[PDB]
This record gives C-alpha cells, structure tokens and sequence, in this order.
C-alpha cells in the first residue's frame, strides 16, 4: 500500500485490538510496464513480513526490505549469444549479490536446489485449478413448472363443466349459483358455500370429484420435491487428466503466470508437451491479472498455488476452485550456499511449528472470511393477489349499479 | 521386508549407486532420551553403529541437533480419531427453508386485504373476524371461521385460497430436499477444545490417551502439562490394540500421528472411525531420512528425492500402498433435540398472551 | 468393468486346408443375423430382474398398525357406551 | 419417523395449551372446559367436530398460534417419511482389478479361478501383480 | 458394429403414474372398512345414547370427506362416544394421506425412461409409409454400414435415399435442429461423439448396442510374409495392458449417458392422462344411474 504524505504508514488495528506491524518497502512504482520509473518508498505487511520480524529478534540481525525490479519469481533463460544460461527475477538477484535472503513464497524445486539452499518449509501446499461459478441458482421464475400451460387451460375448464352437470342431475330427479360455488370449493379447499348434493345422482359425482382435487395437489408437491434433488448441470473440470485438458478443443482457454514453477513443471514432462504449447501464448504477468480475467470471462482456468487460490475463493465468493492437488512442494526461505544462517533459520522454523506460533499467522491472515426460496422464484405468485384486487374492484362498480 | 519406505530406498540406491544391508533395531523405537543416552533408530546413528535410518521418522528440533535429516517426502502431524456418532442435523431447520423477507412481506399482504374485504362489505363484518378467516386458509381450513354474504366478497377469498395451496405445498417440498441431502455436524474441535485442557471440570470425564515414548507425547508434555498428567492413566502399547478400545466403547479419542490414523480410518470395515477436523493436522512436520551429521550423502539424496516429486513417481506409490475404501448422510429419527426449535415458537406465544391479557384487564378498570 | 478383451475362436492346427473357409463362414454369419439369432435363443432369455434404484410399493403387510388402529378402536367405544349411559343411570 | 419420546410430548402439550384457554377467556371481560378440549384436538387432527371458539382477544391469539404449530408438525412428518424411502442405499462393492482389496490381499478375503486356463497365463507374464 | 443415434429430448412420459403407490388391496379393502365404521356408528353409537336425524347417507359422506382432505360441507353427530370414534378415524386419514405423498415422491426421483425405438427391426424402420409424418433416418453412403443394409433391408434402403448426409460432423448438427430423427453409422465413432458432447443431448439406442460385430484391422497385401509377425505383435499388446492405456488417453468421454437418471420432468396432458379418464368413468356412471333412479 502507498505511504502517507508525511512518510509513515497508517496505523491500523486488528479485530482483537493488536496493532499490525509494517515496514518500509522501496520498490518500483509500476515495475516499468513499457515506461521508465523510479523507486518510491511504500508500505509492506503480511504473513511473511510478520514472520521476518520473528527471525530478527531470535537471531539478532538487522534487515531492510526492497521489492523485486522486474517482478517475476524466477526461471532459467538462455542468452542470445551462445548458450549461456542465467537466472532472472527474484531468483537471479540472490546469486548476483543484490540480496542476502528471500522471504517470499518460493516453491522448493530441483532446478533451483542445485544453486541455492532452501530451508524446512514453513507451509505445506500444492497445485490446484480455479474456475468460475455459473448458474448461481435455479430460476423457477414461473410457478407453473410442473404443469405446462396446456394443463391450466383445461383444468379451469373442468371445474365449470362439472359444475353445470351438478345442477342438472339433482334438479331433474325424483341452482347455478349453488352448483358453481361448491365445485370451486373442493378444488381450492376453501370453506365457503352451503350447496349440498341432496339428490343421489349429485352425491356420486361429488364424491368422485373430491378424489380428483387431492390427486392434483399431491402430484404438484411430489414433482417440486423431486425436481430440486435432481438438479445437476455438471461442468466441473475434475482437476487434471480431464479430457478437455489433455486434448484441447480450441474453445477452452486456460493459462498461468509466466516464469514461476508451473512452467518448469510442464516443460520437463514430454506427455504434457501438447498442453504446454497451448498456454504458452496466453500466460499472464501476475496472479492478480489472471483472477480478474476469470471474473470477466476472458479466461476459463488458472493453475496456481493452493494456498493462494483458496484465499481468493472465500473472498470473491463469485468463483470457486475445483480439482485435486497434484504437485506437493512447500515454501522455503532461500539463501546462498555459503551463508552461515542456514542451520539457525531452519531450527527456528521447526520450533515455531511446534510452539503454535504458525497457527496465529494462519488465523489472523488466512482464515477469517466465509463470504432457499427467498423473494425470487415466486414473484409470479405475488402479482395475482394484486391482480385479483384490481380486477375485482371494476366488477364491484357494476355490482353496485346492478 | 517390503513397503512404501523400502520402495523409496531401492530407487535411491539405483539412481545414486551404493550397497546396503537393512537390519531391524531391537533396543527401542523411533528414538528417545533417557537423560544422557538415545535408544532406537536415532541412537544407532548417533553412536555411529549405522549410517542411515530409513522408515517412519518425524523431523523434530531435538533430533535435528545431533543428526541431520533430509527433504521430507510425506506430510505428518497430530490428529484425533473418534468413533462416528449419530447423524446430527440443525434444529433450526423448522423455519430455515425460507427467507426473512418472505415472512416480513407475508403480513403486509394480509393487512391490506383484510381492510379491503371489510370495506367492500360496506357497499352492497369486523376486522377481528377478517384476520381470523384469511389467515386461517394459509394453514389449511381446520378452525371455525365466519363467512361473508356477498356475491363479490366470496371472490376475493378465492384468490387467497389459491395462494394458500402454493405456499403450503412448496414448504413441504423444500423440507424434503433439505432432509434428503445434508452434511453431518462435527462434535469436537482440535487440541484447543475445553474438554482436553481442563477435563476435570465437566461431569463426563473424557477418556483419551496416546502411545508413550514418541514425538507426539514430547509435544504435549512441553506445551500442555495439565493435559499430560491426565493422560497417564490412559495409555496403550500398540496402535491396533488402542483401536479396539474405541470399538469396545472404552476410550473416546486417540491422539496419534496423522499419516497412520488416516490409513487406519480408510482401511476399515464399515468405516465407522473418522478423524476430527476432516483431515486436520497440528504441528506439521514431515518424514525424513536420518544421516551421520557429516554423511556427505545428504546433497545427492535431497536432489534425488526432489527429482521424484518433479515426476509423479511418488504419487504412484501413494495410490499403490496408501489407498482405501469409504473415504455422506444418515437416516436419523427426529427426536426432541432436533425438533426443539419449533417448541420455542409456542413458548413465546404463551408468554405473550398473558401480557395482552393484562393490557385489556387493566385499561377496563380505568 | 472388463479388463481383458479377447474373443473366442475355432482352433485349428497349422497347415490345415480348412483354415480359410472356416474364417469366411463366420464373417458372413455375423452379417446375416445368424449369430445375432443364436444369442436370442441360448444366451439372452431373461429370468430375473435387477435393482433399478430403490422403488418400493406399499402392500397390506406393510400397513398393519394403521389398519388395526381403527379396528382396535371400534371396540373401545362399545365399552364407553356402557359407561356413558351410566352417567344418566 | 418420530422418536417415541417426542410423540408423548405432543399429546401432553395438547392438554396444557387447552387448559388455560378456558382460564384466559373466562377471567377477562363463554366456553366450557370440555368445549375447549374439542377445539384443540380438532385443530391438530384436522377433524371437523365441535363448535366452541375463543371469545376474548387475548384468548384468540393463543388458539391462533396453535394452528400454526399443527401444520408444521404434520409437514415435518411427511418430509421425514420421504427420507426413509429414498435414503436406504449403502455403497460397498468391488470396482475392477484396481480395487485396493485385491492389490494387497488379506487373509479374510479369498478369490480364485479355474486351474490351467487363460487367466493363469494372464497373471504370470505380468510381474507387478505377483502378490495375488 | 452398427448403432443408432437419437436426440433424447422428447423421451417418453409414463402414464398412469398415480396408482403405483399402494396397490389394488389397500384401495379396495379400505372401502369396506369405511362402510363398517359408518354403519356401526349410526346404529349403535348414536342410536343407543342420549342427546335432527343422522342417517347412514350423511355418515358415509362425512367419513369420505376426511380421507380426501376436509373440503366438503358435512354434518357432525352428537353424543360423547360418537365423536371419539370420528376423531380416531381422522387420525387414520392423516397417516394415510401423508404416506401417499411421501411414497409418490420416491417414485418420481428414481423414474426410468424408455426409447422410442427398439432396434433395426422395428416397424418404424421396416415399414415407414404407414404412420404419422414419417420417421427420418439416413447414413453416409459409400461404406460398409450401407452395404450391409442394402442386402438385408432393401425395402427401407429406397426410403433412405432422400435422407443422405455427407459427414458425421454434419449429421450431428441436423439431429439437434430437427431435420432428421435417427443416424445409422458405426458403433466405434457414435460412442465417442456421444461421450464428447456438452449438455448430454445425444444418446445411443440400446445403451451401446451393436448389430453386426466386425472389428478393425490392417489390410496387408494378399499372401504377404508380414502377416504372422504383425498378428503376434498385436496379441502381445493385449497381454501387457498397453491397449487400455491408449483407450484411456484418446477414447475417454465426460458425459454420463450410462446413468438413466432423467434431469427432472414436466407433467403434460399425455403424462397426466389417467387422472382425467378416472373422471371419465364417472361422467356416465352417474348418468347410467340417472335412468335406473326413476324405478
Ligand atoms: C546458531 O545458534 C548457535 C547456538 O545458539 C550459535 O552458537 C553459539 O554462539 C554463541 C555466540 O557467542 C557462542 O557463545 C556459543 O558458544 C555458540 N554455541 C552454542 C552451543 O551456544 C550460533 O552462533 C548461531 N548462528 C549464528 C550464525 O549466529
Ligand atoms: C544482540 O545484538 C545487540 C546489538 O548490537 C548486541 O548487544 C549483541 O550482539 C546481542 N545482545 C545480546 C546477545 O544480549
Ligand atoms: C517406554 O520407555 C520406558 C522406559 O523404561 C519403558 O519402561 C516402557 O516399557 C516403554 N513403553 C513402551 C515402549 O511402550
Ligand atoms: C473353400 O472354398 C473354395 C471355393 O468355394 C474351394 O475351392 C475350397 O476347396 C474350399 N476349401 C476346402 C477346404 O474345401
Ligand atoms: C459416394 O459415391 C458417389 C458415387 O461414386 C459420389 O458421387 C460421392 O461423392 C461419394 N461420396 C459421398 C459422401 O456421397
Ligand atoms: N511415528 C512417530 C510418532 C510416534 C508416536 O506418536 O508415539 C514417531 O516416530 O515419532
Ligand atoms: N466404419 C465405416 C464408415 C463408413 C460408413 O459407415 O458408411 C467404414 O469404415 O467402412
């Protein structure tokens, strides 16, 4: 975050009331994205910075933090002349003398383990895939899902035809108002009307009619109580080895971040050559750019660290992660092979694991956020009440005039 | 001898090149300190009676000061395994399958209609007799109610009758959908729960224990001394012997390393043993191969272990060895506890009725 | 699921004069419906059904307490009659 | 669907709610005690017997909430019965040759074939399946 | 082999879906229980107790109006012992109706759909000129799957002339549009297309059914010397399990067309046809009794 005009960072407080710890970061303003730029002091704070201050007090040294210049993580690139290979990014500044330590998420690899010495990982994790949630909920805008418009066309015709017959059999045996109100009473189950089937013929038709009403309601409930359960528009990628990944379909666009460790992982394997070349022309420059692309539907998948993708899922609440972990390698503080702090740094990480200190850093900075029928899906059942009031009022004026 | 660890050993000797001769240790298990000496796979390496100690060895701080481990290849921590309890559902599901806006808006429709059907009766029925009728259709006609006597006032209640069926029919459909698929509710949290730190302050004395002479006990002794003294009476000499106690109902929780309890929780008949936290791990420290503190083989082994993770050779060994069945929902009777949510609805109404009774009684006096 | 797929076949010794016309009668029989007819009569007569999910229908033996409840109450009221009239008597 | 302890509480709750309906209406500025009993049962069992109704406004509001507790208890009954007819399905079966119970057999599980057949030849030329 | 493809959208609803719950016993033998309680109450419980007239006709009407939910006007009897019997019967109606709804929801969660055709010998294929607007089917010419039909079913080969696609990719388009209803092709390709189609909108008739089982092969020159060495090589790949891996790498699909769980259904007139015809019997049942009531 940027600093204030005076020069000091803003004083913030946690939920409990413990002030956060911040340091001064001197990095490029925009990492030179096509234009030159100078270095301006900034403010740094987070999981790894909070861990750095713990090592300084334990091992009694002094530090000064500065960001990476270009902004990458690290990979081996070949010089144009001959085949001289040199590192670039945060991994290439440690070997050049411009840095003595790297407190940042660095996956423990084999290519970088031949040049620098890591430490015991301070966080175990893996790789995973990120997708975008689709179809947030069933629409159910119209309540007439179980019964198509053809059903209501003649169900309302059935009450009238059975009503007029109820007036016929009883009258011509050894009126319209009495018969009509009784027929609609059974269908909607309303305690109105006094008309009764006095004649024998009107009784046998009324008893059967009572059975018809119960069947319609029972079928309505069963269909609604079965459609909800059988609702599964499957679109999950199911991790790796999915047919849509091993064999691209020219319409599924998936990429990752340049350099990093995912590029190294895919290039070594020869069975993944058919999928590495697809995303080689779509790789982004930062994780934050790839996340925004998913929301805007300009990207369909993203392969990155589990510890980071599982923090954006619980914050954005619009995109979800799916799959299984397939590359297990934790983080680690990187140092040169001739540094004398290697043993003490590694012994000061194992102790913090067993002291419960690295559980406070997880509760504070990682695990704090967790994002029926409702008003929607039943707006249609509300307007009929208003429509009944409006339509009824007009007929009342005619009723008064009559 | 064969197993998951041995297959790792054969690859290392093949990819690097050397000769070995495994031999089982008889003095102890996994290493321990007796105030001066070490016994087990750690003491032999410490006293130069061997070179490496492969197996199931946990990376620690006390051990890493006399021997140097290697890159971990299997994660491991501390977990708690308990017997599977009865399926538990949320008691608040009596009013849950809806929205507060639905019931907030529920009475704003009625209040307008009751006035309309009464006001329209003036043109050709008290308000108290109108709420008693239109509301009654919502919960099915089962209470005596007054009825209108107008050829148009009967029409309005027909519209209300139609809305009554839709609400009731839909409510019993959502409830079935919620009680068909759901998730079990957990019982206890991890080692920071109140049942562990101070167990002597509750009427039921929780029973738990662990196998002594290891790393998962040195962790507890130096962090929670109050809990350690309570676990002395509950100890078991073997993992399989301790599992029968949960089956027999004697113990209630077993504290052991995660890499073993997970395997025992999957390889089971009926899968009635689960680990608290759905895979929760405390004090995460993986495995490793001990060395001679100067063995000079540390660098080639570390670059060999990290090469396997580059490929998927280690992943295959997990599928071949560490895999099981029945890694869900339960049909449980309602009982009082799950249905206790709706009984509180009536309790408020009984208390509320008396206050309204006092209001009418007192104002009539003056 | 099937994990080793290899069909049957009439076995003949090497250097057998009949090794060609035997392998040409089988191909023709497949396309004439003859071998889809031997399957009908000898291999594919269904005798017992399967379990398509769990469909359950209710019979009388399933409902015993429900029907015996009303049948068990028809005699309860008869005793009530002999004491209901006793109130007046 | 309901535990035997819950059903007895429903029956006992009918009398307790009904007994003070008579008290609430009579004292405040008339339904007999026996006439109130038919009102409570009729609401719960949906029967159409009886005619006695509350008269006091305070008495109405109690006999009005009770008509909501009758619908919930019936609705919850039929939703649980739809869970003892569709949720009776366990899951335990052998899945192919890659099932863990076959790769690493135990003494409790026994499987075999016919001697001197094609399956014997299939299990010999493959060295990975040398344990079964 | 040979397979047939369909659209799976129309399906086929199941009529008479309401009488599956219960049986012919609990329905029929409930009426006699209805007639016993009604007759006992009027002639014993009400007659021989103190406290205008409550005949049998009104009693059967009352007890009939509680099983089908209280909806019709009724008259209630007097006496203490009569109301106890009526109240108990009302407790039987709640259980009877509640279990009927719960059981019905079970049958409509696990329903099954049937195909509109059964194979290559159905009358729709053999004789298409005797039905409603005729069935539409066709195949790509110049192939084995057209030579087999032209020899055995030459009657329907002439009718297949008008519907003749020019590609498997193009034919799958007209199935979703509606220009044809069935596509007859080889079973090794139609299975793959159905398993690699989004939305699961294409399925194979018979759940993977073949009708002329002839596999693939390499067409070596006649009387060659490489035939025996090639055959032993192919038979070696089966033993090592190197053929299943190739199928998993290339011929794997995502749609679970094997599962028959239909993603919900909508009730229509054809689906809800038995209920109306239940009233159909009552249309003339009272009218027949109309004539006999005079005498
Ligand atoms: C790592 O820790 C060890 C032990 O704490 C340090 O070694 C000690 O350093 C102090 C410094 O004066 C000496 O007095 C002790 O004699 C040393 N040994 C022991 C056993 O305490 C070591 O210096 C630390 N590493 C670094 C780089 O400072
Ligand atoms: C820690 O550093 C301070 C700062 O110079 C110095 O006194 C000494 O090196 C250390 N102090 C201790 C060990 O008390
Ligand atoms: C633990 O070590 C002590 C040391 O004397 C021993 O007596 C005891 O039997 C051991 N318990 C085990 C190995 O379970
Ligand atoms: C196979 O058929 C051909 C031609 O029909 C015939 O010449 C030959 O003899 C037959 N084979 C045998 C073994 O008879
Ligand atoms: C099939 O054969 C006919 C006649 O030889 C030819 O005209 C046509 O192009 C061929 N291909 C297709 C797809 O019809
Ligand atoms: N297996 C672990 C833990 C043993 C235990 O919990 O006693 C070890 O070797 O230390
Ligand atoms: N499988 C067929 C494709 C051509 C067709 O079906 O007409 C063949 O190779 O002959």
């Amino acid at each position: 975050k940027p600093t204030l005009s005076d020069g000091t960072c803003k004083e913030e407080f946690t939920v409990n009331g413990d002030p956060v710890k911040k340091v001064i970061c001197t990095g490029p303003n925009d990492t030179s994205p096509g234009s030159p730029r100078h270095t301006v002091p900034q403010c740094c704070y987070g999981f790894c910075i909070d861990l750095l201050i713990k090592l300084a007090r334990t091992m009694n040294f002094t530090y000064e933090v500065h960001l990476v210049a270009d902004g990458k993580f690290g990979t081996q690139e070949r010089v144009n002349n001959s085949n001289k290979k040199e590192w670039n990014g945060m991994m290439g500044e440690l070997l050049s003398g411009q840095a003595d330590m790297i407190v940042a998420p660095l996956t423990i690899n084999n290519e970088r383990a031949q040049y620098i010495e890591f430490s015991k990982p301070f966080k175990y994790q893996g790789l995973t895939i990120l997708v975008k949630k689709e179809i947030p909920r069933s629409t159910l805008d119209s309540f007439m899902q179980p019964f198509q418009s053809t059903l209501w066309l003649l169900v309302g015709l059935s009450v009238h035809v059975v009503a007029v017959m109820l007036y016929l059999l009883d009258r011509f045996s050894p009126t319209l108002s009495s018969a009509m109100w009784f027929s609609w009473g059974v269908l909607l189950n309303s305690g109105i009307g006094e008309g009764a089937p006095r004649s024998f013929s009107a009784r046998i038709l009324g008893m059967v009619w009572a059975g018809f009403a119960m069947i319609i309601v029972a079928s309505y409930t069963a269909n609604l109580a079965a459609f909800l359960v059988l609702d599964r528009p499957e679109e999950r990628i199911t991790g790796i080895n999915d047919p849509r990944l091993r064999n691209p379909s020219d319409k599924f666009i998936y990429a990752t971040v340049k350099q990093s460790s995912v590029d190294i992982y895919f290039r070594r394997q020869v069975e993944l050559s058919t999928m590495y070349r697809h995303m080689e022309k779509h790789n982004y420059e930062s994780a934050a750019e790839a996340i925004q692309a998913v929301r805007d539907n300009k990207l369909h998948a993203f392969i990155w660290d589990s510890a980071v993708l599982e923090f954006e899922a619980s914050q954005k609440c619009d995109l979800v992660t799916t799959g299984e972990l397939f590359f297990r390698s934790g983080f680690g503080i990187g140092m040169r092979k001739d540094s004398p702090w290697k043993q003490n740094v590694s012994l000061s990480i194992l102790k913090s694991h067993e002291n419960g200190f690295m559980e406070d850093l997880d509760k504070t900075w990682v695990r704090y956020q967790e994002c029926t029928l409702t008003f929607e899906n039943m707006a249609g059942v509300f307007m009929l009440v208003a429509g009944g009031i409006v339509a009824g009022i007009f007929l009342i004026f005619i009723e008064i005039a009559y | 001898c064969k197993g998951f660890c041995i297959d790792i050993l054969k690859r290392l000797a093949h990819t690097i090149g050397f000769s070995y001769d495994l031999y089982l240790v008889t003095n102890g298990k996994h290493g321990k300190k007796i105030d001066g000496v070490w016994n087990g796979m750690i003491g032999e390496v410490f006293y130069q009676r061997a070179d490496m100690a492969i197996g199931s060895l946990t990376i620690n701080e006390e051990r890493s000061e006399i021997v140097d481990f290697s890159v971990p290849f299997v994660e491991t921590g501390i977990s708690v395994m308990v017997a599977r309890s009865n399926g538990t559902v949320s008691p608040s599901a009596f009013l849950e399958p809806y929205s507060p806006a639905v019931w907030v808006m529920m009475f704003v429709m009625c209040l307008t209609v009751v006035a309309v059907t009464v006001f329209i009766f003036e043109y050709l029925f008290t308000i108290g007799k109108s709420i008693w009728l239109l509301w009654a259709l919502v919960f099915n006609n089962s209470v005596p109610v007054e009825n209108p006597r107008g050829t148009t006032s009967k029409i309005m209640v027909l519209v209300w009758a139609f809305f009554a069926v839709i609400f009731l029919a839909s409510y019993t459909a959502n409830l079935a959908a919620f009680m068909i698929q759901e998730e079990y509710v957990d019982t206890v949290s991890g080692l920071s729960d109140r049942k562990f730190q101070r167990p002597q302050e509750q009427y039921p004395p929780l029973k738990f224990g662990t196998v002594p002479n290891g790393s998962t006990e040195k962790n507890i002794r130096s962090n929670y001394p109050d809990m350690h003294s309570y676990m002395v009476r509950y100890n078991q000499p073997r993992v399989e012997e301790a599992l029968t106690q949960l089956k027999a109902g004697k113990l209630d929780a077993f504290i052991y390393d995660a890499a073993v309890l997970n395997y025992m929780a999957r390889k089971d008949e009926g899968c009635k043993l689960v680990t608290i936290g759905s895979g929760k791990v405390f004090a995460t420290t993986g495995y490793g191969i001990a060395l001679h503190k100067g063995s000079r083989w540390k660098r080639p082994i570390d670059l060999a272990l990290l090469q396997f993770l580059g490929d998927d050779e280690i992943e295959m060994l997990e599928r071949l060895w560490l895999s099981g069945i029945c890694h869900e929902v339960m049909s449980s009777k309602l009982d009082i506890d799950n249905m206790a949510g709706v009984f509180y609805m009536l309790l408020v109404a009984m208390g509320l009725s008396l206050l309204v009774f006092a209001w009418e009684h007192l104002v009539y006096w003056r | 699921e099937l994990f080793f797929r290899s069909g049957f076949g009439i076995g003949m010794r090497k250097d057998s004069p009949w090794k060609q016309n035997v392998s040409l009668s089988i191909l023709k029989s497949h396309e004439n419906g003859f071998m889809e007819d031997l399957d009908k009569t000898w291999v594919r007569y269904q005798e017992c059904d399967s379990r398509s999910n769990a469909p359950a229908t209710l019979t009388f033996e399933n409902m015993a307490g429900v029907f015996m409840l009303v049948a068990g109450g028809i005699v309860a009221g008869i005793f009530l009659i002999f004491i209901e009239i006793a109130y007046k008597r | 669907p309901f535990q035997s302890t819950l059903w007895l509480l429903v029956g006992l709750s009918v009398h307790v709610v009904a007994v003070m309906l008579y008290l609430l209406d009579r004292f405040s500025p008339a339904l007999t005690l026996s006439s109130a009993m038919w009102f409570s049962w009729g609401v719960l069992l949906n029967s159409g017997i009886g005619e006695g109704a509350p008269r006091s406004f305070s008495a109405r509001i109690l006999g009005m909430v009770w008509a909501g507790f009758a619908m919930i208890i019936v609705a919850s009954y039929t939703a649980n019965l739809a869970a003892f007819l569709v949720l009776d399905r366990p899951e335990e079966r052998i899945t192919g040759i890659n099932d863990p119970r076959l790769r690493n057999p135990s003494d409790k599980f026994i499987y075999a074939t016919v001697k001197q057949s094609s399956v014997d030849i299939y299990f010999r030329r493959q060295v990975e399946l040398s344990t079964m | 082999g040979i397979s047939v493809m369909v659209s799976r959208s129309n399906g086929t609803v199941s009529p008479s879906a309401f009488l599956e719950p219960f049986s012919a016993d609990v329905w029929v033998m409930m009426f006699v229980m209805l007639l016993i309680v009604s007759a006992v109450a009027v002639f014993v419980f009400e007659y021989f107790s103190p406290v205008p007239s409550f005949t049998i006709g009104k009693a059967i009407w009352l007890l009939w109006g509680l099983v089908f939910n209280n909806s019709v006007p009724v008259q209630n009897p007097k006496g203490t012992t009569s109301k106890i019997m009526v109240s108990v019967w009302a407790f039987f109606a709640v259980i009877f109706l509640a279990s009927y709804t719960a059981n019905l929801a079970a049958f409509m969660i696990q329903e099954e759909y049937v195909d509109q055709v059964s194979g290559l010998s159905d009358k729709k294929f053999q004789r298409p000129n005797d039905f409603s607007p005729p069935f539409r089917f066709g195949t790509v010419p110049n192939g084995s799957t057209e030579r087999n039909i032209r020899n055995n079913y030459a009657e329907m080969h002439a009718y297949m002339g008008k519907f003749n696609q020019r590609g498997v990719d193009d034919a799958l388009l007209s199935l979703k549009t509606g220009k044809l209803d069935a596509f007859i092709y080889d079973a090794a390709v139609l299975n793959y297309m159905a398993g690699r189609d989004e939305g699961c909108k294409l399925v194979t008739i018979g759940s993977g059914k073949v009708f002329a089982s002839t596999g693939y092969g390499i067409a070596i020159q006649k009387d060659s010397g490489w035939k025996r060495q090639v055959d032993l090589a192919i038979l070696q790949l089966f033993g090592d399990g190197e053929m299943e891996e190739l199928e998993a790498l290339w011929l794997t699909g995502i749609c679970h067309n094997e599962k028959n769980e239909v993603m919900s259904s909508q009730l229509d007139i054809d689906n809800m046809a038995g209920v109306f015809y239940m009233l159909g019997a009552a249309m003339a049942l009272s009218l027949i009794t109309f004539i006999s009531e005079h005498l």
